[PDB]
C-alpha cells in the first residue's frame, strides 16, 4: 500500500508541473504577442527619418 | 565601388591578380562569379605586383572572364551586440537560424591587439568544477588556459560538458556569490562530426543555458580555410562581452587538431619552408596569438577563461601539436587511455596533469589550509605506489615486504574509489574528506609532508 | 567550348595552352582519344589537364575542348546489378565491345538508354512539386523506385503522359514553367544533395557477425575504419559482409584491386539470395570497381561516385551500404597528382589536403529525413592500408579522428587464423551508450547487463596471462586457472569463426543472447564448485564444455532446441558437484 | 517562452528595418523623376573618375551622357551601355573598373550604419 501511496504523488507532481506549464505559456506568449506588437508601434514615429538622413549621405 | 580584374593563376586557396596598389595585407574582399554568387577573399600577400588572395570558398566552374574582385574592407572587424545570445553564426559569421543579421553596436577588429600586462591583474579565484582530479590537486582557476589532452575515440566531449554543467562560484569561502553573479558561456567547435554536434546541443537546452551562450559553428564538411578564421572570430567576442558588459564566460576549444592542419595548408602550399616537424614555424605565433587572449585585467567584473581540449594521435605529448602547446598554455590534464578501458570516468588522472595556477591564493587561505599539503602527499603517495607496477610483474606475486604492500594496496584502492565519479557532483569539502580517508591505510610517520597538527588533526 | 590544345606533357599530367575563360574542374575532352580529363590548375592561358585515362604517345596539337561541367551520373533505374567501373562507364557493354581487355578511350552511355519500364505517374497536370519530391514510381524488382525531383526545380506541371514502357529517355513529365524533366539528371559529384534535416542514432546497424557486432557495434549512420597488415581478412571480410545486411542495397567500391579479386565476388552473387526479400542478392548490389593498372588518379574518381549513389537511392527511403575498400590507393592518388603541380608535401609525404576531403567523405553518411518525409540511412565501412601495419603513419592516424568507432586488426591473430582477428583490446565503440533503447526491445533487458558480464571476462584474463607465461599456470590456484578456460570459450565460439562455414555464414541475436547464457552458468556454477574440494581438472574435463563446443553448429532456427535441450544438462551434471 | 519572446521582438523589428530599407529603395527609384537627376549625374561622375587615378574614358546610358558635359570635354569619350542608377568607368587599361552604383552605395552604408539606424529607431 505503500507503494500505492507514491504512485498516486506521481500524479500530483505531474499534474502540477502539467497545468502550470501550460499557464506560463499563455502568460509568456500573449506577453511575447503583446509587446511584440508593442514595439511596431513604438518604431511607426521617427521612422521615417531614418530614411530621410541615410538617403542625405549616400547620394553624392 | 572597387573592382579588381586580371586574373593570373589560381590552383588551391591560393589566387593571383595585379594592379594592385591600396590593398591591405589581409583584406576581406570578394569573388563575383560569373553563375552569379559571391566568394570571399583574404589578402594574404599584397605585392607591388600581384597578390594573393584566400578562397574560403572552394573554386569550381571558376573562370577566367567574370572572377571579379571587390574589396569589402582593409581588414576584418566585426559587430558584436549582447543581444544576440542563443544564436548561431559560422566562420563567416552570418546567422544560421534564420533570424535577423545583426545589428552591431560597435565594430571592432578581429585580430586584436594583446594585452598589456600592467592592466592584467592576478587570478584569484577558482571554481567548483564537480572532479577532483582537477578540483584538489590543480585547482581551475577562473580565466586561466587549460588545455585537456585526449586522444581519438575517447570521451573528449562528455568530460567537457560536466564542467559547463557544475562550474560554480564559491560564495562560502567569500561573501560574494551568484547573488553577485550570474554566469554564462560561449561555445565552438570548429567543424566536428554530426554525432558529436547534436549530443552536444542537448546538454545546453536541458541545462538551458543555451540562451546566455553563444554559437559559432562550421561543421567538418565546410570549405577547409574557414578552420583559420574562425576562432579568432569568437575569441573577440570575449572581451567584448567581459569588458564593456561583464560577465562569467567559459569558452571552449575543440578540435584544434584540425586547426592546424588547414593551417599547414596555406603555410606552405603557398611557401614557407617548414620551421618543425612537417608545419610551419609561425605555428608558434597563431597558436599564441589564439591561447594569449585569457586572464583579467584590474578591476572588472569579466572572465576570460580558455578551455581548450584537443587530441594528438598515440598519445605523444611530444607529436607536434600539444607540443608547442604546452609552452605556450599553462594546464595540462590529461585522459589516460589506460583507465579507459578498464572504465572508470572521466579517466583524467596525474600522470603528467600538472596543472600550473595553484598557488596563488586558491586551494587555501579562503579554503582550507588543510589541502595544499594533502595534495603534495598524495601526490608521493601515488608515486610510491605505482612504481612497483613493474616490480610486481618482476619478481612475483611477491616477495616485497609488509610496509610496502600497504603502498600498492593504496594504489588500486585510490584509483578505483577516488578517480571514479559518476554524474555526481562532490563538493570540494567532500572531495577533501576522501583524501583523508584514503590517507589513512598508510600509517603516520611514512606521510612526512605537512605538519604534524594537520596529519593528527583530520586522521 | 573552347578549343586549345596541348602545351606539355609529364605522364598522366599534361599542360594546355590557348583556354581561357574555361572553368574550373571540368569534363574535358582531350586528345582524339578524347580523354576526359579535369582542370586542377588554371593559370593564365594555360590549362592543366588531368586524365582519368590512361596516357600512352600523344602528342602537341590535338584538340582539347570541355562541357563546363563538372562530372555526374546518369540516374534511373537499372542501377542494380550493374557495372559501372569508377568513371561510370558500364563494363557490360565495354566487354562486349572490346573483346577481352579494357582500352581507354571507348565511350558509351552509362545507363542503358533501350531499356522498357511501364510508368506509373502518381502526379496529374496542373499539380505543384517541390525538390525532391516523387512523381512515379517505376516496377524495379522488389522496389519502389521513384523518381525524385532535382533540386531547386519545381513548380507546376504542364503534362504527364500517362502510363507506358518507356526508356529513361524521354521526359514523361514537363513542368508549366516550361521544363522538361526527364528520368535521370545530373548531379555533380563532388557536392552532397542536401536533406530537409537530419535524423540520428539510436537503431543499431548489424552485418549479424557475432562478435564484430556484439562487442563494438555500430549504429545505422556511423562511421568505421578498418586497418591491419595484409592477411586478416580487410580484403574479404567485407565481401561477406555484403552477404548479409541490416539495410537494403549494397552498394560496392573497389579499387586498384585486381580481377581475380573480385570475381568470384561477381559471379557467386546470383547464388547468393537475400532473405530479406528472398532474392538473388546480386539484385540490389553494385559495381564500381577498379583494376589496378588504371591510372593512379582514377582511384580517385571512383570513391567519389559510390556515395553520390548512396544518397539517392537513400531519399528513395533506403539503407545503404557502402564498404570503402582501401583509402590508400586513393592516398597515393593525390600523392602522385602532387607531383605535377609540385607542392612541398607534408610530413611522410603527402598534400596537406589529405583529410579535408576525407572530412567530408565521412559526413555524408548517415540517417536522415528528406523533403519526402523518408527515411534510409547511409552506412559506412572504410578500410586502410599503413604500410608498417598499424598505425604509425598519418594516413590512417589520422583517418581515426573523423569517424565514429573502429574495427582493429592485427597480424598475430592471423597467424593462429581467427577470422576476423579483432584485437579485443583493441577498439571501441561509440554508441553502446544509446544502442540500449532497441536492445532491451527485441532481446531483452537482461542483454544489457549480461553482455558486459562477459567483457569482465576478458579484462581479466589479460591481467593473468602475464604472470602465467611469467611463471607458469602452476603455481596459480583453481580460481586462476578458471577464467584461463573462460576465456577460451570467448575464442572457440566467436573468435573462431568462419565465413565458409555454411552454417556460421549468419547467425544473430538469438545465438547471441544463446551463448551469453550457456557461459554464465559455468562460471556460477564452477564459482562455488571448485569451492567443493574440488579441482578444476575435472572440471575441465567435464564434458558439458564440450557440448557448448558445438555451439557454432546449430542451424539458427532449432536454436532454442538445442539451448533449452542442454540447458537442463548443466543443472543437471554439476548437482553432482 | 523566454526565447519565444526574443525572437518575437526580433523579427519584429526585422518589420521595421526592412520598411526603412524599401523606402530608400523606392526613393532611390525615384530620384531619376525627381528635377535634381542631371545634378546628380556628375557628382557620382566626377566621383568615380576622381577614385580612378588613371584615366581613359566614362561609360554610361545615353540618357545621363548629356548632363555631363565636363568629362565629355576631358577623358577619351566612349560613354557607352549603360553602367540606370550609377555610373561607372574605366581608368587607364582594362585593369580595375571602379564605379559607382547607387544601389552599391545602400549596400555600403547599410553594412555601416546598421547600427545608427536601430538607435535613431528605437528609443
Ligand atoms: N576473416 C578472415 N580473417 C583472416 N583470414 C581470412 C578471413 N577470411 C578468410 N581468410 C583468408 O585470408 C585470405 C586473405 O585475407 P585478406 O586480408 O582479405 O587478403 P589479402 O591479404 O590476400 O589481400 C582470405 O581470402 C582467406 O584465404
Amino acid at each position: 500500500e505503500a507503494e500505492a501511496k507514491a504512485k498516486a504523488l506521481e500524479a500530483q507532481y505531474r499534474e502540477r508541473e502539467r497545468a502550470e506549464t501550460e499557464a506560463l505559456l499563455a502568460r509568456y506568449r500573449e506577453r511575447a504577442e503583446a509587446e511584440a506588437k508593442a514595439v511596431r508601434e513604438k518604431a511607426m514615429a521617427r521612422l521615417d527619418e531614418a530614411v530621410a538622413l541615410v538617403l542625405k549621405e549616400v547620394l553624392p | 565601388k572597387k573592382e579588381y580584374t586580371g586574373i593570373t593563376y589560381i590552383s588551391g586557396p591560393l589566387l593571383f591578380v595585379e594592379n594592385a596598389k591600396d590593398l591591405a595585407y589581409g583584406a576581406i574582399v570578394d569573388i563575383k562569379d560569373g553563375t552569379g554568387r559571391v566568394r570571399g577573399g583574404q589578402v594574404i600577400e599584397v605585392s607591388e605586383e600581384y597578390a594573393v588572395i584566400q578562397v574560403f570558398e572552394e573554386t569550381t566552374g571558376l573562370d577566367l572572364a567574370t572572377t571579379s574582385v571587390s574589396l569589402v574592407e582593409d581588414v576584418a572587424r566585426l559587430g558584436v551586440s549582447k543581444e544576440m545570445l542563443g544564436r548561431r553564426f559560422n566562420g563567416i559569421g552570418k546567422p544560421i537560424d534564420g533570424l535577423p543579421p545583426i545589428t552591431p553596436e560597435k565594430r571592432l577588429p578581429i585580430t586584436g591587439l594583446p594585452l598589456n600586462p600592467v592592466a592584467r591583474r592576478k587570478p584569484e579565484q577558482f571554481i567548483q568544477t564537480g572532479i577532483s582530479t582537477i578540483d584538489v590537486m590543480n585547482t581551475l582557476v577562473r580565466g586561466q588556459k587549460l588545455p585537456i589532452f585526449s586522444g581519438s575515440g575517447l570521451p573528449a566531449n562528455e568530460i567537457a560538458a560536466q564542467i559547463a554543467r557544475q562550474a560554480t562560484v564559491r560564495p562560502d569561502l567569500s561573501g560574494e556569490g551568484e547573488k553577485e553573479e550570474p554566469f554564462a558561456v560561449v561555445f565552438a567547435a570548429m567543424g566536428i562530426t554530426q554525432r558529436e554536434l547534436s549530443y552536444f546541443i542537448q546538454e545546453f537546452e536541458r541545462t538551458g543555458a543555451l540562451s546566455r551562450s553563444v554559437l559559432f559553428l562550421n561543421k567538418a564538411d565546410d570549405p577547409t580555410i574557414e578552420r583559420i578564421l574562425t576562432p579568432r572570430m569568437a575569441l573577440t567576442v570575449a572581451e567584448y562581452l567581459a569588458f564593456e558588459h561583464d560577465y562569467h564566460v567559459l569558452v571552449i576549444l575543440t578540435d584544434m587538431t584540425n586547426y592546424c592542419e588547414a593551417l599547414r595548408e596555406i603555410g606552405a602550399a603557398r611557401e614557407e619552408i617548414p620551421g618543425r616537424r612537417g608545419y610551419p614555424g609561425y605555428m608558434y605565433t597563431d597558436l599564441a596569438t589564439i591561447y594569449e587572449r585569457a586572464g583579467v585585467v584590474e578591476g572588472k567584473k569579466g572572465s576570460v577563461t580558455q578551455i581548450p581540449i584537443l587530441s594528438m594521435p598515440d598519445d605523444d605529448r611530444t607529436h607536434p601539436i600539444p607540443d608547442l602547446t604546452g609552452y605556450i598554455t599553462e594546464g595540462q590534464i590529461q585522459l589516460s587511455r589506460e583507465l579507459h578501458r578498464k572504465g572508470i570516468y572521466p579517466p583524467i588522472d596525474p600522470l603528467p596533469s600538472l596543472s600550473r595556477l595553484m598557488n596563488n591564493g586558491v586551494g587555501k587561505g579562503k579554503t582550507r589550509e588543510d589541502h595544499k599539503q594533502v595534495s603534495d602527499q598524495l601526490y608521493s603517495a601515488y608515486a610510491n605506489g605505482v612504481d612497483i607496477r613493474k616490480l610486481v610483474a618482476i619478481i612475483g606475486e611477491d616477495a616485497l615486504t609488509e610496509n610496502d604492500r600497504r603502498y600498492l594496496q593504496f594504489a588500486d584502492a585510490f584509483e578505483r574509489f577516488f578517480i571514479n565519479q559518476g554524474q555526481q557532483n562532490r563538493s570540494i569539502e567532500e572531495s577533501l574528506q576522501i583524501a583523508w580517508a584514503l590517507l589513512s591505510m598508510l600509517p603516520q610517520g611514512e606521510l612526512k609532508r605537512i605538519s604534524k597538527d594537520h596529519i593528527g588533526k583530520y586522521y | 567550348m573552347i578549343q586549345g590544345v596541348i602545351q606539355k606533357i609529364a605522364g598522366p599530367a599534361v599542360i594546355a595552352k590557348g583556354m581561357l575563360g574555361a572553368r574550373m574542374y571540368d569534363i574535358c575532352k582531350v586528345g582524339e582519344e578524347g580523354l576526359v580529363g579535369e582542370i586542377i590548375r588554371l593559370d593564365g592561358d594555360t590549362a592543366f589537364v588531368q586524365v582519368y585515362e590512361d596516357t600512352s604517345g600523344l602528342k602537341v596539337g590535338e584538340p582539347v575542348v570541355s562541357t563546363g561541367l563538372p562530372l555526374a551520373v546518369e540516374l534511373g533505374p537499372g542501377m542494380l546489378n550493374g557495372i559501372y567501373d569508377g568513371i561510370q562507364r558500364p563494363l557490360e557493354r565495354i566487354r562486349e565491345k572490346t573483346g577481352i581487355y579494357i582500352t581507354r578511350g571507348v565511350v558509351v552511355h552509362a545507363l542503358d538508354r533501350e531499356k522498357k519500364w511501364a510508368w506509373t505517374p502518381m502526379v496529374k497536370p496542373g499539380d505543384e512539386v517541390r525538390g525532391g519530391m516523387v512523381l512515379g514510381t517505376v516496377p524495379e524488382f522488389g522496389f519502389t523506385h521513384k523518381i525524385l525531383v532535382p533540386p531547386d526545380v519545381r513548380g507546376r506541371v504542364k503534362e504527364v503522359k500517362p502510363a507506358g514502357e518507356y526508356t529513361v529517355e524521354e521526359p514523361v513529365v514537363v513542368l508549366e514553367d516550361g521544363t522538361e524533366l526527364k528520368m535521370y539528371h545530373t548531379w555533380p559529384v563532388r557536392r552532397a544533395r542536401p536533406v530537409q534535416r537530419k535524423l540520428d542514432p539510436n537503431t543499431p546497424f548489424l552485418t549479424g557477425m557475432r562478435i564484430l557486432d556484439v562487442l563494438f557495434p555500430v549504429a545505422m549512420g556511423g562511421t568505421a575504419a578498418i586497418p591491419g597488415p595484409f592477411g586478416s581478412g580487410k580484403t574479404v571480410t567485407q565481401q561477406s559482409l555484403a552477404k548479409w545486411s541490416n539495410a537494403d542495397v549494397v552498394v560496392y567500391v573497389g579499387c586498384g584491386e585486381r580481377g581475380n579479386e573480385m570475381t568470384d565476388v561477381l559471379v557467386e552473387f546470383p547464388e547468393l539470395t537475400d532473405p530479406k526479400t528472398g532474392g538473388p542478392l546480386m539484385h540490389r548490389t553494385v559495381l564500381i570497381a577498379n583494376t589496378s593498372n588504371m591510372p593512379v588518379a582514377a582511384r580517385e574518381a571512383s570513391i567519389y561516385v559510390g556515395v553520390t549513389i548512396a544518397e539517392y537511392f537513400r531519399d528513395q527511403g533506403f539503407s545503404v551500404a557502402l564498404m570503402a575498400d582501401s583509402t590508400s590507393r586513393w592516398a597515393e592518388a593525390l600523392r602522385e597528382i602532387s607531383s605535377r603541380l609540385e607542392e612541398m608535401p607534408a610530413e611522410e609525404g603527402y598534400p596537406p589536403y589529405l583529410a579535408a576531403r576525407l572530412a567530408a567523405f565521412y559526413e555524408r553518411a548517415g540517417k536522415v529525413i528528406t523533403l519526402g518525409g523518408e527515411e534510409g540511412a547511409v552506412t559506412i565501412v572504410g578500410a586502410v592500408s599503413p604500410p608498417g601495419g598499424d598505425m604509425s603513419e598519418p594516413v590512417t592516424q589520422s583517418t581515426l579522428r573523423i569517424v565514429g568507432a573502429f574495427w582493429r586488426l592485427d597480424a598475430s591473430l592471423a597467424f593462429r587464423r581467427h577470422f576476423p582477428a579483432i584485437n579485443w583490446n583493441g577498439s571501441y565503440s561509440l554508441f553502446t551508450s544509446a544502442l540500449d533503447p532497441w536492445y532491451r526491445e527485441n532481446v531483452a533487458e537482461d542483454y544489457p547487463e549480461l553482455r558486459d558480464a562477459i567483457s569482465e571476462l576478458l579484462q581479466r584474463e589479460a591481467g593473468l596471462q602475464e604472470i602465467v607465461q611469467l611463471v607458469g599456470p602452476d603455481a596459480l590456484q583453481d580460481a586462476e586457472r578458471l577464467v584461463i578456460e573462460v576465456g577460451r570459450i570467448i575464442r572457440e565460439d566467436f573468435l573462431q569463426q568462419n565465413a565458409y562455414h555454411e552454417v556460421d555464414a549468419y547467425c544473430s541475436m538469438k545465438k547471441a543472447y544463446g551463448i551469453m547464457k550457456m557461459i554464465l552458468a559455468f562460471y556460477k556454477e564452477a564459482e562455488a564448485a571448485i569451492k567443493r574440494g574440488v579441482s578444476i581438472d575435472e572440471i575441465l574435463q567435464l564434458p558439458v564444455l564440450e557440448r557448448i563446443g558445438r555451439a557454432r553448429y546449430v542451424s539458427e532456427e532449432e536454436f532454442p532446441a538445442y539451448f533449452e535441450e542442454a540447458m537442463k544438462e548443466i543443472q543437471g551434471a554439476f548437482k553432482a558437484l | 517562452g523566454e526565447l519565444l519572446v526574443a525572437t518575437a521582438r526580433t523579427q519584429a523589428r526585422g518589420e521595421v528595418l526592412e520598411e526603412v530599407r524599401r523606402r530608400v529603395r523606392e526613393a532611390l527609384e525615384a530620384l531619376p523623376q525627381k528635377p535634381e537627376w542631371p545634378e546628380v549625374v556628375r557628382k557620382l561622375a566626377l566621383e568615380a573618375l576622381e577614385a580612378l587615378p588613371g584615366a581613359k574614358a566614362l561609360v554610361a546610358n545615353p540618357e545621363d551622357l548629356p548632363h555631363l558635359e565636363a568629362m565629355a570635354r576631358e577623358r577619351g569619350v566612349e560613354l557607352q551601355a549603360e553602367p540606370r542608377l550609377g555610373v561607372r568607368a574605366v581608368g587607364a587599361e582594362g585593369k580595375t573598373q571602379v564605379e559607382n552604383s547607387l544601389l552599391a552605395r545602400m549596400d555600403r552604408a547599410w553594412d555601416a550604419m546598421s547600427s545608427k539606424v536601430a538607435q535613431a529607431l528605437w528609443g
